[PDB]
């Protein structure tokens, strides 16, 4: 994250980034868009001391790096068991954030490379903005367009010509070879779409985003991160696949022009509307859900504030309730009204209070109990709910 | 259990067990001893009862061969804990609608004590029923 | 139901704990001796305390236990760590589905689950101290040299140790403290 | 190298430290032994000894204490607690008791929105009543 | 334990020991034999077969046990968590979220730093609730209904009901207000400070002021 966009922020202008790239949406003549989203596994923990070290050595008086390195390694207890952090990175400190995002600096000048970095940064003078490039000519260079990192989970967007699709599948089939075309079996697509939304799997597609992904896996050493496939989201829109998918800070984000639309249905309510900057018009259309691991983390608070945490009061209950929905709907906002599954989740959740009210109340059922004592403000002494 | 919790062998034991102690708070319990319901209970007031100790005092009763105070208290049950307090049954009122015994059983060491505890309250305030604090309503109800 | 009723008118923690109350029963049944009761109670104080430190993840070896008792109280603590390990998994499944979970379970999970996570992680820094860091030169030579001509590339400026009188200082303090 | 001898190795990880200081300690000594006996006539019964005191050190500091009899709670009776008062005692007890802006804090008031700061880190903060109306239309708090 | 070695004296069928209080045979066995005719764990071996492997440790090794000895010192770490849980304490009243600002905050005590070297060498609130807002605007109505006169009557008025409402209608009972006193000039410079223009209406309120 940069000290300028909140991370909805990010998703909505990097979706209006990668429809103002340059032609990234014709596949007339065989060009093939594919979106690589992957979360680095366990890098915090496997981060190496004496690298690390001189890396900072780079960065800052030796002394504060000394310093850093130094509080990375101490003794750290939990109840009747204790020892010390030879490997990998102590979160809780402060500066571990500029620790993290530092290495992860690091995997990503091994991602990108150095010329293709310094032409995704630019001058040093002259630092480009976000998804800004100096020159369409510069943009056309190398397959990555775009490419940005989010803590662990970095987005790679790769535009390869027909004859570049070609080369790296035939590589990574040279490798790999496996005639039987397992190379469905394993690949995982984002599940929370509705089926033709979800990207649909064709061997030149799948074979041309496992053969990306193994190059970039290869590119990347394996002391460093474990990049894990099962971990990786590989997204392709090509000639087959009218649909951009990336999930990025919980945000499930479909990707359609105006293009393709006709091969599937608008979903209506809860929209977004990509509009390029040199047409002025509005080019292409995301459609966006939660994300199944934000839902699991909200039906998780719930299960938790209420189930697995009684006793207590109502008023503390509604009101530690009440700001978790209210942080919920304040980050996804829009997207609420466009995923059916979390709408349910809020009813029985919300449903979960009630009960959990009356039955604080009495042991009986209530057969009608009024909605007023829920929703009044908390001041004349309601529940203060939501 | 059946090492720190004496084990009151006859109703001879469990009367005399009750009738001896004003000071304290005397925690009889009754369960076939086989049974895991009961099993617990006994693991439980192991540690509850070197808590309690000072305040309240537990004592296994099986029925095995004891068949008396079962036509008395009304048990069948898988097991019961009994409250005497001053020779005197001490009713607790809990959200499972016997006010008499409790027929459940308790995960928390803690509130094990708290209701120990508040069973102690009301017995010295000379109450017959004391609040429990918690409700036991939808936990076993059995 | 109406049969019995006239008829008497007119006259897993389960396995866990089974687990312990087996071993309990088993040497309270090997040596019937005198002063068995205290016996049995240092006995349990052995196998509750070698649970515990099991669960600190320590040695447990005592110099003046019999090798039979050690070998049954390793017995024991395996097993018993087996369901326990097992135990707090599954149940955390079930706390991801959310189907059926108890308040205190709840949080013995996530007190247990922590224990083993714990073990894990200082597992991991053994390992790791043992066979040496995962880093190759090699690899550290490629990667290194990437970050170090991207500093050079850039021209990156180091930063300097903070001075004994630094411009903004007062107010970075301030930034900290809030 | 003393660290890397078998006399601490021997012992478990949280013993090297004492064996290492009274390990050096005994080195030291020893050492001063055989610095003043002559090279004809000596003797290892010191260092013997106190190899044996480091034996006895290093058992004693590996073996725990033995676990003591659970404290009960107190025996649950209430008290007057007596009362006290005074600058001494009200400055320790003034320490625990609310303030009167705390309380004023926990007053909040019935048909208006009550004053709420919203923390960078949570939006629960509620002032209540603690500030005036007057100061509350102000903001100035 | 006394009552425990003491021994039922025979039995003296306790139900009304201590006064507890309770809150044809043929056909018997028939009607049993009626009910009878339509009527009709391996770890643990291996804790038998160690139990008998215990077999070799003799009674003098029994007598000796190193019982206890907890190698966690839970006991310890036990009273010193208990110690740091018995009482916690009253947050400050420097906790109430009003924080000044990091203005008043980094130059008030920035000067504090120099002395010391030179020795060695509306913020987060919630919007104004209308009721509170209405108590404001009654008391205003009263300060200035007191006496017309008073320029600071509109003045004080002017600004704090000002923040309130934001607004030209503020504005505008201000400028009432300036029609009252006109003969304060005090009055007449909040009151332009508090019109924005840069020529149209603020230099009229110069020339009526003048």
């Amino acid at each position: 994250p940069s000290d300028s966009e909140i991370p909805p922020l990010l998703v909505y202008k990097w979706t209006q980034g990668i429809n103002n790239l340059s032609e990234i949406w014709d596949v007339s003549r065989g060009q093939s868009a594919v979106l690589l989203e992957t979360t680095l596994g366990e890098m915090a923990e496997k981060i190496d001391f004496t690298l690390l070290n001189r890396l900072l050595r780079l960065i800052v008086d030796p002394n504060i790096a000394d310093y850093i390195t130094a509080k990375n390694n101490v003794v750290i207890n939990f109840k009747d068991m204790s020892h010390v952090n030879k490997y990998g990175l102590i979160r809780g400190l402060k500066f571990a954030s500029f620790i993290f995002q530092y290495y992860g600096l690091v995997i990503d000048l091994l991602l990108l490379g150095q010329e293709r970095a310094t032409d995704l940064a630019g001058p040093a003078n002259n630092p480009n903005e976000f998804m800004q490039f100096k020159s369409k000519e510069v943009e056309k260079a190398h397959p990555i367009r775009l490419y940005t990192r989010y803590l662990d989970r970095i987005y790679m967007l790769f535009h390869f010509e027909e004859d570049e699709g070609e080369e790296l599948t035939d590589e990574y089939l040279a490798e790999n070879p496996d005639p039987n075309f397992e190379n469905s079996i394993g690949y995982n697509n984002r599940k929370c779409w509705p089926k033709d939304s979800r990207m649909r799997l064709i061997r030149q597609d799948v074979n041309l985003g496992r053969a990306v992904f193994w190059e970039i896996q290869s590119r990347v050493p394996t002391s460093l991160t474990s990049i894990k496939w099962e971990n990786a989201f590989v997204s392709v829109y090509s000639k087959n696949n009218p649909n951009l998918l990336f999930s990025m800070c919980g945000f499930e984000v479909r990707i359609l022009p105006r293009q393709r639309m006709e091969e599937v249905v608008s979903n209506d309510e809860g929209v977004w509307d990509l509009v390029d900057e040199r047409t002025k018009q509005r080019t292409a259309k995301a459609y966006l859900k939660v994300s199944e691991e934000e839902i699991k983390k909200f039906d998780s608070r719930i299960r938790g504030i209420l189930m697995a945490s009684g006793s207590t009061t109502f008023t503390k209950v509604a009101a530690k309730w009440n700001t978790s929905l209210i942080s919920l709907f304040t980050y996804f906002r829009e997207a609420i009204v466009a995923t059916e599954p979390l709408l349910d989740i809020l009813v029985k959740g919300e449903t979960r209070i009630q009960n959990r009210v009356k039955l604080g109340l009495n042991s009986k059922m209530p057969t009608r109990f009024p909605p007023a004592v829920f929703y009044t403000p908390k001041e004349l002494g309601g529940l203060g709910m939501i | 259990a059946s090492v720190l919790l004496p084990q009151l062998r006859t109703g001879w034991h469990v009367d005399q067990a009750i009738v001896t102690e004003t000071k304290r708070l005397v925690v009889i319990r009754f369960g076939r001893k086989n049974d895991r319901q009961c099993m617990i209970m006994d693991e439980l007031l192991s540690s509850i009862a070197e808590r309690v100790r000072n305040f309240a005092v537990i004592y296994l009763c099986d029925i095995d061969e004891v068949s008396d105070f079962d036509e008395m208290y009304e048990l069948t049950d898988p097991m019961t804990v009994m409250f005497f307090y001053h020779n005197k049954h001490m009713m607790c009122d809990f959200g499972t609608g016997n006010n008499n015994k409790l027929n459940f059983i308790v995960d928390d060491k803690q509130e094990m004590i708290d209701i120990l505890e508040t069973i102690f309250r009301g017995a010295r305030k000379n109450k017959g029923l004391v609040v429990s604090p918690y409700d036991y309503n939808h936990k076993r109800v059995s | 139901y109406i049969g019995n009723l006239i008829t008497r008118q007119f006259e897993d923690a389960y396995y866990d704990l089974e687990l312990r109350n087996s071993v309990m029963d088993d040497i309270l049944e090997m040596m019937p001796e005198s002063i068995r009761q205290k016996k049995a109670r240092t006995i349990l104080q052995h196998l509750s305390e070698a649970w515990r430190c099991w669960k600190a993840n320590i040695p447990w070896d005592v110099p003046g236990m019999p090798a039979p008792i050690k070998k049954i109280i390793e017995r024991y603590i395996k097993s018993k760590a087996d369901a326990w390990v097992s135990a707090a998994h599954y149940n955390r499944e079930r706390i991801k589905r959310g189907a059926h979970v108890e308040k205190t379970m709840v949080k013995k999970n996530l007190g247990r689950l922590t224990r083993l996570w714990i073990k894990n992680e200082q597992e991991r820094q053994r390992q790791i101290q043992k066979n040496g860091p995962e880093i190759t030169p090699e690899e550290a030579t490629t990667i290194f040299s990437v970050m170090v001509e991207w500093l050079e590339s850039r021209s990156f400026s180091p930063i300097p140790f903070p001075p004994l009188t630094y411009k903004n200082d007062t107010k970075i303090l301030v930034l900290a403290l809030e | 190298y003393l660290f890397a001898s078998d006399m601490i190795q021997k012992f478990p990880v949280s013993v090297h430290k004492q064996m290492l200081r009274m390990l050096c300690a005994k080195v030291s000594l020893a050492a001063r032994v055989d610095a003043g006996q002559k090279n004809g006539d000596r003797n290892t019964v010191l260092a013997h000894k106190w190899k044996a005191e480091l034996s006895k050190k290093a058992r004693k500091l590996s073996e725990a204490p033995s676990i003591s009899e659970t404290k009960a709670l107190p025996i649950p009776e209430d008290q007057p607690k007596k009362k006290r008062a005074g600058r001494k005692f009200r400055k320790y007890k003034e320490k625990f008791r609310l303030s009167h802006v705390r309380q004023l804090q926990n007053r909040m008031e019935f048909g208006k929105q009550e004053q709420t700061v919203l923390d960078s880190y949570g939006e629960e903060v509620g002032l209540g009543m603690s500030n005036t109306s007057l100061q509350q239309a102000v903001g100035a708090t | 334990p006394s009552f425990l070695d003491q021994e039922p004296p025979a039995g003296y069928v306790p139900g009304i020991g201590r006064g507890a209080t309770g809150f044809d045979d043929e056909a018997a066995n028939v009607f049993k034999t009626l009910e009878l005719k339509l009527a009709q764990s391996n770890v643990k071996r291996q804790f038998a077969d160690l139990k008998e492997s215990l077999a070799a440790v003799t009674e003098s090794e029994w007598m000796d046990i190193p019982d206890a000895t907890d190698f966690t010192r839970r006991n310890k770490r036990n009273r010193i968590q208990e110690q740091l849980n018995r009482k916690t304490y009253a947050a400050p009243d420097s906790l109430i979220p009003g924080n000044v600002d990091l203005n008043k905050l980094t130059e008030e005590r920035e000067k504090l730093l120099q002395s010391q070297i030179d020795e060695n060498l509306v913020n987060s609130l919630s919007d104004a609730t209308l009721e509170d807002l209405q108590k404001m605007r009654t008391i205003l109505k009263s300060y200035r209904k007191a006496d017309p006169t008073n320029p600071q009557g509109w003045i004080a008025s002017a600004r704090l009901e000002e923040k309130a409402r934001k607004f030209s209608v503020a504005k505008k009972i201000i400028e009432n207000g300036c029609q009252e006193c006109p003969r304060s000039s005090d009055i007449w410079l909040e009151n332009i400070r508090l019109h924005e223009s840069d020529v149209h209406y603020c230099k009229t309120l110069v020339a009526t002021a003048i």
